[PDB]
Order: C-alpha cells, then sequence, then structure tokens
C-alpha cells in the first residue's frame, strides 16, 4: 500500500477525488478506503461510501462491492439520492455475467448459470416501479428488454438438448414454463415449432393441431 | 518447512554443582529393554536383600542386592510364531508380600510369580488394563485398573471377591492411585477429583469427597484428579490433586480442614508433618504443617521433569528426566550433592528401602547407590 | 480481470429486438402469464447508452 | 418531576437520533430512578461506550457518558502451524471483527475462546498474549502473539478384551496410526475426535463379517500423560459368541412384489452370519422398488438371535413413498461452462419419477468429469403439490489449465526444450485441444490432440491428432515420421470399450547399417541398394487403419486381487500404402484368488501378437515387437530377446561416430561381426505365472502395503521366415521352441513417495547370446 | 509460500523431485529423470519445469 | 439391434394395472389427483383436460406408451374418461 499523510484534513480526499477523475481507480481505491477506515463518522463519511462504491465498480471488483452496497443500504435506507445505490447494485449483478471464456469475449454466452440476471431483473424492476421520475429510469427498461430476452434464450437453449435426447416431456414442460414467463420476447415464438415435434411424437395428432394453429396464424 | 518441532518452555540450564558427598554406584545390571517411551510406573521391589525388576515386553529378574547376579531369569512372554512373537505389556510396580510377587499388565492380567523359581501360581483376567500397583491388604490384592474399577482379588488363587465402580470423565489423566490400608479400610483416590472411602470386607463406600475446583474451560482446565498417592496418618488423610489444593480429611467424618492450595501434582511424602511436593512445575516446595508459612521451596529445577522424592537419610534425593541426581537438604536445600550423568533418562519412582537406593531407568539399568 | 467488457459501458444491451405481444387466434386461449413482465413505458428524457453520466450525486449535500 | 430539556453534550460517535431513541424518556415525561437504571442498562446494551453518570437537580436530566478508546484493528503475529485466515474467520464469527467497539472486559474472554480452538487443533499449549495500544480519537491496534509448542502424538492404541484375534490385525484396518516409520507412510500420529467415531464404526463393521453377531463396546477412554506429548486410547470389545444365519423371512407392506423379493432374500441353510451381506441385501431391495417408481425406499431389519443355539433369524420390513415426482432439473454455480455439458453426464430424465440411486450416481460422474471441485445436491419440495420435487446441484469450478516449460543442461545429449499447454477446457463444451513440444538436441516431438469426447452424443468419443517425430538415433537409423490419425471411442458398457479409426504417416529413415536381418525390405519392394555405399535412403507413405477392444475388470483401486483385463490392437493398410501388413497385440492380466481371503492370490499374464506382411512384401522393421526388461521377462536386460542380427563386409560407414556405433561400423569387425543387441522378430509369445504370499516378516499394522510375490517368467520372440539357403553357420532363428525361462522373487513397496517394484530374478535357461542383468527397481507401476 | 511435496514417481520410471508452488499454482519443480533413448542406455537429462497453472 | 449404448429413457406418470381401474364417471378432479398422482402435462389452451402419459424406452428396441387422457367438465364432474393402453403404430 502507501502511507497516506492525512493530518486531520480533507487534503487527503482532494488528491483521491483528483485521481478518481483521472482514469485511475486502483491507485485511488486505497486513498478512499484509508479515509473510510480512519474517519467513517464525520462530515466526510457519507460521500466516501458512494465514492468508494463508484471506484470499486469502475475497477471491476468482485462481490466485495456488492457487500459494500448492501452495507450502505442496511444502515440508512433513507436518502434523497437512493435510486443510484440500487442502480449500482443491479449493475454489478448484470456485469457479473459477461465473461464467456477464460480471458476473451468471443462466444455468445447465454446459457451459463443465469442466476445473476434473475438477481438483477428483480432489483431493476423494484427501482423502475418505486421511483418512476428519476434520471436512471430510461436505461432500466432498455436493460430489462435485453435481460428478459437473455433468460428466454436460456430457456430455449435448455429446452433443446432434451428434444434431441428423446425425452418429449421435458421440452413440453420447459415450453409451457416459457409461454407464461416470457411470452412477448424472442426465442419463444421459435420454440413453438419445438413443442410441435413432441406433441406429434406421442400420438397426439388431435392436440398438435392447436399448436399448428398459433404457428400458422400468430407469426410470419 | 525449514524446521519443525519448536519449543515453548526452555527448561532450566542445569546450574552449577556444590558436591560435598561424591556418591558412587556399587554395581549395575541391565534388565532386558524397558518401557523406553511409554509412560508407566515400574519400580523395583526389595525383600530380604533381594531386589527384583520388571519389563514392559519380557523377562522379570531377581538380581542380588549385594552382587547383582541373576537368581531366576524367567521370560513371562507369550507364545511364538513364524519368525517373531508378541510382547506382554506390563505396568504397575512390583509388590512383595511373603513369598508372592504380583505384577500387573496392560492386557487385564495380574501375574503372581513365585520367588522360589518364578513359576506363576495363579492368573485371572480383570476388566480393563492394570496401571496401578497391586496393594496387599490383609490378604486382599486390591488393584485400581484403568477403568474406574477397584477390583480386590484374593491371595490364594484368583477368587475376585468384590469390585467397586467409580466415575470416569470424558478425557481423564491417569488411572493411578491404588488404595491403601487405614485401620481396616481402603482410602482410594479416583479420577474427576472424587476420593472414595470404600470398606475392606465387602466394599460398602462410607463416604466420598470433592478435592478441587473445576469448570475452568471445556476439558483442559478441569483435568483435576487425585491419582498420586492417597496417604493417611494420625487420622488425617492427604491425597494430592492435579490442579487445586491437596486434601484435609478425616477417617470417620471427612470434613475439610486447612485447604492450602500450594502443591498439586505428584507424590507428597509425610515424614513428621513435613510434606515435600512438586506442583505443575518441578520445584521442591517443602509444604507447611497445616496451612500458611510454606517454609521454603526451590527454583533451579523448573520445567525439568522430576520424579517422586526418595528421602535418603533426610536428604531429598530426586532424579529428573535427563538422568541427574541433584541431592537436596532437609532444612534449607541448596544443592547439597549431585551425581554424574546417567543417560537414557529417568522416569520411574526410585525405591528407598533399608540401605540401598535402587532406581530403574527407561530401559532398566538399576544402580545401587551409596555415599 | 475476467470482467472487463461491462465495466466501462458499451452499447451491447442496446439495439435489441423489441417485445412484440402475441395475439391468440379466435377460439383458443393462451397460457396467461404472471411474474416476470415488462412494466409500462414510463417514458421521460433520460439518456440511454453512453450519454447517461454514471456518477455519484453532485456534492452530495 | 417533569423534565423540560434533554441535555446531550459531546456526541462523540453515536448518532444523535440513535441517542434520542435509545432513551425511553423525552421532553415532558415524569420518571423515577428505576427508569434511570433502565437507561443505564440500555447504554450498557448498545455496546458503543459506557462510562455513564446521571444527575437530576432542577428541570433537566443530566445524563452523560464519558468517551473511551473501546477500533478493531486486529493484526496477527508469527503463528507457525496455523493459516492466517482461520483465526480471522473465527474472530469474525466470534467477536472482535472490525467495529462492534470491543470493551475491556472481553480480552480474557476472547483469549480463552481462541485457546479452546488451539486445543481443538491438537496443540495443548495455548499461550496467547493480546495487548491493545490506544491510538488518537478512539482507536486501538489490538495485537496478539502466540507461543505454541509441539503437538500431540498418538501413542499405543492397545485394546483389552479381544480373544481369538491378534491385537495388530485390528489396528491394521484403523485410521489413527501410532507407529509411522521411514519405511512407508499410510497415516499420521494426529488426534482427531471426528476420526475416532469412524474407527469405532469400522471396527464393528469388520468384527461383524465373521459371524460374531453379539457386539457391544462397554467403554472407550482417551487419556494423556502429564506434559502432554502422547495420547492413549482404549477400546473394550466384548465378543460373546459366534452365530450362524437361519432365516431371512420378510414381512411388511409391499405392492404385490414379494414374488420377486423372495428370490432376492433366499439364503443357504448353514451359512455363517455376514455383517456386510445384510447391508447389501438391503440395498438390493432398495433398488428393486426404486426401479418400479419409488423415490425413497425405507428398509429395516432386526436380527432375532436365539440363545442356547447358533441361530439368528432376521425380520425385514419395507415401505417406500408414494410417487415423489422429480420433474425439475436446475444447475447453478458453473461459469464459462455451458449447461449442455452438465445434463449429459447424468442419467435422470426431467418429468419422470425419482430414483434415490440415479441422482446419486450422477454426482459420481459429475465428479469424475474432472473440471469440478465440489458438487452438492438438494431435493426441495415445491409449494402446493405434495409429491413434485425439484433437484438442484451446486457446483464449483477448479480452474483447469497448465503451461509447462522446461529447459535442460549439458547432459551428454544436448540442451532440451519442452513446452506444452492443453487447459483441457478449450471453450465451454469441454474440448481438449493442446499443443506440446519436446525439442531436444535430436528429438523434435510435438502433439496436436484435438479430441472431442461427445460427438454424436451417446457416449462415443472422436479425436484427431497430429504428430511429428524426428528421432535421429543409431541402430548399430535416423528416422523422421510425420502424419495424423483420427479414432472414435464406442462405449459398450461398464468396464468395456471399443476404438476404431483411420490414420496416415510418412516416414523416412537414413544412415542405417546394412544388416541382413533387415536387408530384405527394399530388395523385394522395388528398390535395389548397392553393397558398397551406405548413404542410401528409403521412405514410404502409409494409410493405416487402427482398431481394438478394451476390457478392465480389476475391481480394485491400485492393488488388484481378483478379476482380469484384456486389450487388443490392430493396424491394416488396405487401399494405397507402399507396404501392406497387419500387427495384432493381445495380452491378459487375470487374477485368481485361491481362497475366500484376499491374502493368497496367484496371477498370470501372457502376451502375443504374431503378425506378418501380405502381398509378397515383408513387414517394416520399425514396427517390430520387442520383449524383455523388468516389464515382460524379469532377469534379462532391456528388450533383448529376439533374433540377433549379423552383418556383411559393408564397412563404409562414413566416419564412424566413435563408439556410438560399433560391431562392423567404419572401424568395427570386417568379417561377420555376429552382432549382439538383437532386433525383435515378427512373432512373439510370452507368459508368466506368479504366486503372491503375505510379506515375511513385519508387524501386521503395516503388512498390507508390501505384497511380495514369487513369479516365474518365460517367453520367446522368433522370425517366421529368416532364411534356409547356405546360412547354416548361425543358430536357426525360425524355431519357436526357444523359450528362456527365468524365475525369481518380486518385492513391491509403496514408499512415502509413490510405488516401487523390486525384483531379483535369475535366468536359468539361455542360449548363445543374451544380455543378463538383475536388480531392476523400476517405479511408477500402477497398471 | 514454500509448500514442497517431494514426489518421486507420481519410459522414465525416474525423476524424483519437488513441487515449489508458491503464489498462483506456479511450481518450481526439479526432476531427475533417467530415460532410455536407445535400447540399453539410461544416462542423464536432469531438468526443471515451470508448471504454470493458468 | 445395434448394441453399442442406449440408456433407459422413462417419461413420467408410472401407471399400474390396479390404479387406472378405480376411475369412474364424474367423481371429482381431486380424488384423481391422489389416486394416481398429480398429472405431468396439462392443456393450457383453455380446457381442463389432463394427460396421463406413461412412456418408457427400456434398453434396446422397445417403446411402450399408455395415453390415459381424461377431461373434466367445468367445475368438477368428469364425463369423457378415455384409456389407450397400446402404442398405435
Amino acid at each position: 500500500k502507501e502511507e497516506v499523510p492525512d493530518n486531520p484534513p480533507n487534503e487527503i480526499y482532494a488528491t483521491a477525488q483528483q485521481k478518481l477523475q483521472d482514469g485511475n481507480w486502483r491507485q485511488a481505491i486505497t486513498q478512499l478506503e484509508a479515509l473510510d477506515n480512519r474517519y467513517p463518522f464525520g462530515p466526510y463519511s457519507q460521500q466516501v461510501q458512494l465514492d468508494l462504491i463508484y471506484a470499486y465498480y469502475k475497477n471491476a471488483d468482485l462481490p466485495l462491492a456488492q457487500a459494500a452496497i448492501d452495507r450502505f443500504i442496511r444502515l440508512n435506507p433513507t436518502h434523497p439520492n437512493i435510486d443510484y445505490v440500487m442502480y449500482m447494485r443491479g449493475l454489478t449483478n448484470m456485469a457479473l455475467d459477461d465473461s464467456a471464456l477464460q480471458g476473451f469475449f468471443g462466444v455468445d454466452r447465454s446459457d451459463r448459470d443465469p442466476q445473476h440476471a434473475r438477481a438483477a431483473f428483480s432489483d431493476f424492476s423494484k427501482l423502475v416501479r418505486g421511483y418512476p421520475n428519476s434520471q436512471y429510469t430510461t436505461d432500466a427498461t432498455k436493460r430489462l428488454v435485453f435481460l428478459k430476452d437473455r433468460l428466454a434464450k436460456y430457456e430455449y437453449s435448455v429446452a433443446e438438448y432434451y428434444t434431441e435426447r428423446g425425452a418429449w416431456v421435458a421440452v413440453v414442460n420447459r415450453v409451457e414454463g416459457m409461454l407464461r414467463d416470457y411470452p412477448d420476447t424472442q426465442a419463444t415464438r421459435d420454440a413453438l415449432p419445438l413443442m410441435e415435434n413432441a406433441y406429434r411424437q406421442m400420438q397426439m395428432n388431435a392436440q398438435a393441431e392447436k399448436v399448428a394453429k398459433i404457428i400458422a396464424a400468430n407469426s410470419s | 518447512l525449514f524446521n519443525s518441532e519448536e519449543d515453548v518452555v526452555k527448561m532450566s540450564p542445569l546450574p552449577t554443582v556444590e558436591n560435598q558427598f561424591t556418591p558412587t554406584t556399587a554395581w549395575s545390571t541391565s534388565v532386558g529393554s524397558g518401557i523406553g517411551n511409554f509412560y508407566s510406573n515400574l519400580h523395583p521391589a526389595l525383600a530380604d536383600n533381594v531386589v527384583y525388576a520388571a519389563d514392559r515386553a519380557g523377562l522379570v529378574k531377581a538380581l542380588n542386592a549385594d552382587d547383582g547376579k541373576e537368581i531366576w531369569s524367567v521370560s513371562l512372554a507369550e507364545k511364538d510364531g513364524w519368525f517373531s512373537k508378541e510382547p506382554a505389556l506390563l505396568s504397575g510396580g512390583v509388590t512383595v508380600s511373603g513369598g508372592h510377587v504380583y505384577i500387573g499388565s496392560e492386557k487385564a492380567q495380574v501375574y503372581a510369580l513365585n520367588t522360589s523359581d518364578g513359576t506363576v501360581a495363579w492368573q485371572t483376567k480383570v476388566a480393563g488394563e492394570a496401571l496401578s500397583r497391586p496393594v496387599v491388604s490383609d490378604g486382599l490384592v486390591l488393584i485400581h485398573t484403568s477403568n474406574g474399577q477397584l477390583q480386590a482379588l484374593n491371595e490364594a488363587d484368583g477368587a475376585v471377591k468384590w469390585t467397586v465402580n467409580l466415575d470416569m470423565p470424558s478425557l481423564s489423566l491417569r488411572g493411578e492411585s491404588a488404595p491403601t490400608t487405614a485401620f481396616g479400610a481402603a482410602v482410594v483416590g479416583g479420577d474427576n477429583g472424587r476420593v472414595s472411602a470404600v470398606l475392606m470386607e465387602q466394599g460398602q463406600m462410607i463416604w466420598q469427597q470433592r478435592i478441587s475446583q473445576a469448570t475452568g474451560s471445556t476439558e483442559i482446565d478441569r483435568l483435576s484428579d487425585v491419582d498420586t498417592t492417597p496417604v493417611v496418618v494420625n487420622g488425617v488423610v492427604f491425597a494430592l490433586a492435579y490442579n487445586g489444593n491437596l486434601t484435609a480429611l478425616d477417617l470417620r467424618s471427612g470434613q475439610i480442614m486447612w485447604k492450602r492450595e500450594l502443591g498439586s501434582v505428584n507424590d507428597f511424602i509425610v515424614d513428621g508433618n513435613r510434606i515435600y511436593l512438586v506442583d505443575q512445575n518441578d520445584r521442591v516446595m517443602a509444604l507447611t504443617i497445616d496451612g500458611g508459612v510454606t517454609l521454603w521451596t526451590q527454583s533451579d529445577l523448573l520445567h525439568r521433569l522430576l520424579t517422586s522424592p526418595v528421602l535418603y537419610n533426610g536428604n531429598l534425593v530426586v532424579g529428573d528426566s535427563e538422568g541427574y541426581l541433584h541431592w537436596i537438604n532437609v532444612e534449607d536445600g541448596r544443592f547439597v550433592a549431585q551425581q554424574k550423568v546417567d543417560s537414557s533418562g529417568f522416569q520411574t519412582e526410585p525405591v528407598a528401602a533399608d540401605g540401598k537406593l535402587l532406581i530403574q531407568a527407561k530401559d532398566g539399568t538399576v544402580y545401587s547407590i551409596t555415599r | 480481470s475476467r470482467y472487463k467488457r461491462q465495466v466501462s459501458g458499451d452499447e451491447a444491451y442496446l439495439e435489441a429486438a423489441p417485445l412484440a405481444e402475441l395475439h391468440a387466434p379466435a377460439g383458443m386461449i393462451l397460457p396467461v402469464t404472471s411474474g416476470d413482465y415488462a412494466i409500462p413505458v414510463t417514458n421521460g428524457s433520460g439518456a440511454v447508452g453512453k450519454a447517461l453520466d454514471i456518477r455519484p450525486p453532485a456534492q452530495p449535500l | 418531576f417533569v423534565v423540560k430539556d434533554i441535555h446531550f453534550e459531546g456526541l462523540q460517535r453515536v448518532a444523535v437520533g440513535a441517542a434520542l431513541l435509545s432513551m425511553p424518556v423525552r421532553t415532558g415525561d415524569t420518571v423515577n430512578d428505576e427508569d434511570i437504571s433502565n437507561t443505564i442498562r440500555a447504554l450498557f446494551a448498545t455496546g458503543n461506550f459506557e462510562d455513564v453518570r446521571v444527575l437530576r437537580d432542577g428541570d433537566t436530566l443530566l445524563v452523560q457518558v464519558k468517551e473511551r478508546p473501546t477500533i478493531a484493528s486486529i493484526t496477527f503475529s508469527g503463528n507457525k502451524s496455523v493459516k492466517d485466515d482461520m483465526l480471522k474467520q473465527n474472530l469474525e464469527a466470534s467477536g472482535v471483527r472490525v467495529g462492534e467497539s470491543l470493551d475491556r472486559t472481553t480480552i480474557a474472554d476472547i483469549e480463552k475462546g481462541l485457546e479452546d480452538f488451539y486445543y481443538s487443533v491438537g496443540k495443548y499449549s495455548a499461550s496467547v498474549k493480546a495487548v491493545v495500544t490506544p491510538l488518537p480519537r478512539n482507536r486501538v491496534d489490538l495485537k496478539l502473539v502466540f507461543q505454541e509448542g509441539v503437538s500431540a502424538e498418538i501413542q499405543q492404541i492397545n485394546i483389552v478384551g479381544n480373544h481369538a484375534f491378534t491385537t495388530d490385525e485390528l489396528i491394521s484396518h484403523f485410521q489413527l496410526r501410532d507407529e509411522v516409520p521411514w519405511w512407508n507412510v499410510v497415516g499420521d500420529r494426529k488426534y482427531q475426535k471426528q476420526k475416532l467415531a469412524g474407527d469405532l464404526e469400522t471396527l464393528r463393521s469388520y468384527y461383524l463379517d465373521r459371524g460374531y453377531a453379539r457386539f457391544n463396546i462397554d467403554s472407550t477412554q482417551v487419556s494423556l500423560t502429564p506434559d502432554k506429548k502422547g495420547i492413549y486410547v482404549t477400546v473394550n470389545i466384548t465378543e460373546g459368541d459366534q452365530y450362524k444365519l437361519s432365516g431371512v423371512e420378510v414381512s411388511g407392506n409391499l405392492a404385490g412384489h414379494s414374488a420377486e423379493i423372495e428370490q432376492l432374500t433366499k439364503i443357504e441353510p448353514g451359512e455363517l452370519y455376514n455383517g456386510t451381506k445384510v447391508t447389501k441385501m438391503e440395498d438390493d431391495i432398495k433398488k428393486l422398488l426404486g426401479r418400479y417408481g419409488y423415490a425413497y425406499p425405507r428398509v429395516q431389519s432386526m436380527p432375532e438371535i436365539n440363545d442356547a443355539d447358533k441361530t439368528v433369524k432376521l425380520r425385514v420390513n419395507v415401505d417406500a413413498g408414494n410417487r415423489f415426482y422429480v420433474r425439475k432439473i436446475r444447475f447453478e454455480g458453473n461459469d464459462t461452462s455451458k449447461d449442455a455439458v452438465l445434463r449429459r453426464e447424468m442419467r435422470q430424465m426431467e418429468g419422470a419419477w425419482l430414483g434415490s440411486d440415479l441422482v446419486d450416481q450422477g454426482k459420481e460422474r459429475l465428479n469424475r468429469l474432472g473440471f469440478f471441485e465440489t458438487v452438492d445436491t438438494d431435493t426441495q419440495r415445491v409449494p402446493g403439490s405434495p409429491d413434485q420435487v425439484d433437484v438442484v446441484y451446486k457446483v464449483k469450478e477448479r480452474n483447469t489449465g497448465s503451461f509447462n516449460f522446461g529447459i535442460g543442461y549439458g547432459t551428454e545429449s544436448g540442451v532440451s526444450f519442452q513446452a506444452g499447454v492443453q487447459q483441457d477446457n478449450w471453450l465451454g463444451t469441454g474440448y481438449a485441444v493442446g499443443i506440446n513440444g519436446t525439442k531436444n538436441d535430436y528429438q523434435t516431438y510435438a502433439e496436436l490432440s484435438v479430441t472431442n469426447p461427445y460427438f454424436t452424443v451417446d457416449g462415443v468419443s472422436l479425436g484427431g491428432r497430429l504428430f511429428y517425430n524426428d528421432f535421429q538415433a543409431d541402430d548399430a537409423y535416423t528416422n523422421k515420421s510425420y502424419g495424423t490419425d483420427v479414432t472414435l471411442g464406442f462405449p459398450i458398457n461398464e468396464y468395456n470399450s471399443l476404438r476404431a479409426g483411420l490414420g496416415y504417416v510418412h516416414n523416412s529413415l537414413s544412415n542405417m547399417q546394412p544388416q541382413v536381418a533387415m536387408w530384405r525390405y527394399l530388395y523385394s519392394m522395388g528398390e535395389h541398394p548397392s553393397t558398397s555405399d551406405q548413404d542410401n535412403s528409403f521412405k514410404t507413405d502409409d494409410f493405416t487403419f487402427n482398431y481394438g477392444w478394451t476390457y478392465n475388470k480389476l475391481d480394485r483401486g491400485y492393488f488388484p486381487t481378483d478379476g482380469s483385463r484384456v486389450n487388443l490392437t490392430g493396424k491394416v493398410t488396405i487401399p494405397g500404402s507402399d507396404n501392406e501388413y497387419y500387427k495384432v497385440t493381445l495380452d491378459t492380466a487375470t487374477y485368481v484368488p485361491i481362497d475366500d481371503d484376499h491374502k493368497w492370490v496367484v496371477l498370470g499374464r501372457t502376451r502375443w501378437g504374431y503378425g506378418d506382411g501380405l502381398g509378397g512384401k515383408e513387414m517394416p522393421f520399425y514396427e517390430n515387437f520387442y520383449a524383455g526388461g523388468s516389464s515382460t521377462v524379469r532377469g534379462f536386460q532391456s528388450n533383448t530377446i529376439g533374433p540377433k542380427a549379423v552383418y556383411f563386409p559393408h564397412q563404409a560407414s562414413n566416419y564412424d561416430p566413435d563408439y556410438d556405433y560399433e560391431c562392423a561400423t567404419q572401424d568395427g569387425a570386417k568379417d561377420l561381426c555376429k552382432s549382439d543387441d538383437a532386433v525383435g522378430g515378427n512373432a512373439m509369445a510370452v507368459a508368466s505365472l506368479e504366486f503372491i504370499t503375505p510379506t515375511p516378516f513385519i508387524s501386521d499394522k503395516y503388512a498390507n502395503s508390501v505384497r511380495t510375490s514369487f513369479f516365474w517368467d518365460m517367453g520367446t520372440v522368433w522370425d517366421t521366415n529368416w532364411d534356409s539357403s547356405q546360412y547354416s553357420g548361425y543358430p536357426d532363428y525360425s524355431d519357436p521352441s526357444n523359450i528362456r525361462m527365468s524365475a525369481g522373487i518380486a518385492l513391491q513397496w509403496m514408499s512415502p513417495l509413490g510405488p516401487l517394484v523390486f525384483s531379483y530374478a535369475q535366468p536359468f535357461k539361455k542360449y548363445d547370446g543374451d544380455k543378463a542383468e538383475q536388480f531392476q527397481f523400476n517405479c511408477g507401476k500402477t497398471w | 509460500d514454500w509448500k514442497v511435496t517431494a514426489r518421486a514417481c507420481l519410459r522414465m520410471l525416474m525423476s524424483v523431485g519437488l513441487n515449489a508452488e508458491i503464489r498462483d499454482n506456479v511450481r518450481f519443480g526439479l526432476e531427475f529423470e533417467k530415460s532410455a533413448f536407445g535400447k540399453y542406455n539410461v544416462d542423464n537429462a536432469v531438468n526443471a519445469n515451470f508448471r504454470y497453472s493458468f | 439391434e445395434r448394441v453399442v449404448y442406449r440408456p433407459d429413457i422413462n417419461q413420467g406418470n408410472y401407471l399400474t394395472a390396479n390404479d387406472v381401474s378405480k376411475i369412474r364417471v364424474g367423481m371429482t378432479q381431486q380424488q384423481v389427483a391422489y389416486a394416481l398422482g398429480t398429472p405431468l402435462m396439462s392443456d393450457p389452451f383453455g380446457t381442463n383436460t389432463w394427460f396421463y402419459v406413461f412412456r418408457q424406452q427400456p434398453g434396446h428396441e422397445g417403446v411402450t406408451q399408455q395415453t390415459l387422457t381424461l377431461t373434466f367438465n367445468s367445475s368438477g364432474v368428469l364425463t369423457n374418461i378415455d384409456n389407450k393402453p397400446a402404442l398405435s403404430g
């Protein structure tokens, strides 16, 4: 680390704010957590938590940042600028997904444990429905339109190995659970031709004509 | 992994010597291969100028007390096999009463070898391994096994007469302190502090008693248990505990007199109401008469594992775990005398009979010592 | 350094396909939904993409 | 009295609102000294800082608490045998963790609470000294130091009360060890309270398989000597008597299934009681009901031991659920690993019923997959329906991958480079593309395996591989062979497999000595080398076709005592190769127990594989079979059993490598060197039988990791057609009746670092020309 | 973090060595392999690897 | 009969010969849920029809199916119990 020379004053946070508004997080993170470690009670104690969360997020920090957010939410769940802390908490959950490989981003990662996307859609919905007159509300809907589609493409991708294995009840259940969760998204009007290859594979020709009555009338 | 096995206590640096006696060893004789590293009391007995021995794996001899020659080198081992045999783990000091020689074992056995030729007279299995000395008391051969039992065998031929059960903690220290005779009784000790006063004839427990405090921690700081040497004299009953005060009891009632905490580990000795002890740190604390003064003590032998006192003509002879024999005085002990280095370590109780000073090493090299 | 794409911000979530509803044909019924459902528009003037300044409150006073 | 003004002076660290709400009194309340006492209790319970004083004189309540440095800046000293994070999480879950305003009346408390943990680890010293230095503005830097000694050592575990059985054979199957020598390492003298309850259970499980039905452990004591360095344990077994099994009658509530259970519970009258054949009969009934649509089968059995006779009559009852549907599968925890590779390693279809064995045998395959650390499982009942459940697995990756890089020295062979990376997890699915390299001063090896184990997904693998070998060496030939191959992995069932695939290799050899043993390969296939010059070369293009079937019924981890294993390999160059031949390789490793005790066994291994070319052209000499060494025929040197080559006056060897090549090299034997160092013929047939006896003579405590043996080796390697024209000056090499038997003794040894194989054989039958040597201590043998 | 293991045998049947992994599963092994390159010769080539477990 | 590898494939609603023979006309939609178990597939397309399908693929060269299809009227009463114990090929 480094011996930050804060005598009493905010002259130690001045150089940390200057380094934060400099495109350099790793050097300005210790400069913030030191003032946080030694003076987390005075006037310069409320802004240090938000400035530290913003420095941990831009530095691509692990759930330690989520814990720092959940600690700011637990102590004082009342703030005229509270919609930012929930947006950041949803942003970390959303950003905890895009890896797709050991060190590269080349393949369409949409079927790798979608437990964090469901751990972000909930918070984004709670934010967009609680305070609808904020400034971070326009991007929340544009992010949910993609996040819910991403879970639709995971359901459609988990409902495809069972249709080639030979178990024509699992794809039926997974499409029934998709037609009532993400109906108006993508990867759902394309799994209808995948529920018809199962209802017809179990001698139910009198029940697959209903699927081939939405396929031929509710699509192109 | 530079080097493991560090140290914490760094025991005494073996200070200087003030020899005024220069004690010598008349003779010595090895007896098989002793315990080596297993903690088990095994001291040589003595009868009509004949000193016996023992072993944890094999033979038990009857070497002479003036020359050191064998009389009967019986094996007392088990059967054989393809190319090796299995040993008979023996523990418990040798006891002599008339013409019998009782030796306990760690396989629930009690051998009764004769003095004529060493032929076993009788053998009866007991419950639990024997870790205490067989106590001869008006025929009875009461023995405190390592199970909380006080089985009292007969002298003629086996005939286990009666056993008494005692409580046992989760993790105890040792199953020592076989009982002693007291006007036709048996003042036995026992684990977990309790000290019983069972009867001689059938074993009806007259009274029990707590000996020290407990609840210091989960298991480690409440390990207090009297297992050293229940002694009775002038009606007063002393019995050394492990953590707290020793004892102050009575034959009939058993009420608590003076409760001096000083002295709590092993082998107190009464020689005229002058009780010398060691207590959790190998210092010779000559305890008081009844509470208070605690006349004097020692500080040169700290953390050097010593043994039971010997009291050779007033001088408090005692050996440490390195093989030294620093003599002590009786009024103000300041290193009166000391012997040379006897290797292999000393871990058994040195017997102090009339004359000689027999003591067994960790392999068996008993020395008669004079000055 | 396994998560460096969605840190500085990018237009990856944007330009996605819209959410078009499904209108059942006359005679049959659809498996009515519940739970995960897109909230109403609630439009405004907030920036989207890289124009929205992700920063803590001003002072914050 | 009505208070009018609340007086709070100083407000050091507690919030103003918190200080206001902590006080049950406000402006305009009438209270007494009892409520003042309750306020003192509240200030003591809030735990920030409590140096309080109360004064009530006029109209205001003067309650004030003095500040004190009572923050949590724990730092650890030089602990030796403990990790820095264990005490960290201990103090986290139990106190002084950052904040919480640690007080002065808790230092001894946390000291004892941490010492009772050192006691649990097994270090009975517990010397902890914790000081707190006060920093300005209510800060303390608490620093603790440790003074620990040597831990405890497991002393004798002598058992009292056991008859008809030696004391050492019992501890042989124990976990807590008390005698670890430099000879081998199986355990360690370390006390573990959790491990004692498993040893006390395996003792019962071992003493019950012999018919000793009555079994009750009276007491199990554990003690330690003063100046604690050793620990003694005692077990009081009571055997009672021996009994035999009489009846296995079954009764309970079954869905008309007794007709197939009476066939699984029948027993032979007179058989001795077996303590592990009942646990297996229970698991065999727990499977017949599970296969019929029952999730959790409950089976119990009570033995009815009848006294005054050797009879026990077990009574068994069963009850197994109703339907317990399992129509859900969810995987969570995997990152950068596709879901599609987790569902193919298990046998549990979604929507079907639940089997208590399928969801447990899928975890075994998920563990055997390889790129997983911990794989848990949980079966949760959904709200509503009482039978439909969801099974979820919690996995954690291991971060598979490697990058090997090595450089050699001047070791009389030259500097050698080595570089390899596979990482085994190329992209999500589970490919294993890797690149290797062994760049020595003569070798230029390189691996290019791009194997794929689940193409056409039923269990069948498919793997391509490229290679380049440049093994510049001598024979008395500098080879250079490059190609590729692609084979599949057809799985039949457990302990069975079948591989088949295509291949191609172009090989060119040069700088070879003209030995007549291999000097009919070119004279028949087009070429016609001269008997004067040596720089001649030769090269072919091969189109191979490999096949084979695998079988490994070992039924043991690494010390087989029963079973067998056979494998065959083939190669045919059908349509376009410059040389047509075929080479089989069959070998068995069967084991045979002589009695109902896994201590006296006798095994026998054979090897075959005679193969000759077809089409009027001979078989290449670089694919010949070599036999010998400590692997096939113990007692002989490395791979020198075949026919001995001989040369002719072709001494132009182009500046001989100075003793690297001998025997009619440029400065060798002019006429008929009659070479040693034989070259293996096409035919081959070896066999060896070997008895195994217990090791004499060591203590029974560690007498199960030696496994000495008496073997008897033999074999032969001849050439089907060497020659018959005027070559009657050398021993005939076409006679298969040239076996060279060699018996001896073998001494395996599981050292503290791997296994080793020691063998001192003695060849008692040999002909003219044989390199004999003994004491071959080859290691690494685990197959 | 010095965490040597001193493995021995886990064509060569040789190379007793150690595993000096410290920070990120990166070792400093020094094997003593003794392999047969021809037919009857096992001489040399002690070596040392890197073992970068990325 | 290509004997290489084919795991056992079973799909839901294990039926017997002593459970189907208890269903009669118009009892309720409740006793049917506890006599044989909760159905594995319903028809969300605006009807109360339940599908009890017992299909298994045992080993090699075998497919057996039993399509027990029953439909309940509005608010309880069953009227059109239908059993199909043979896989129509």
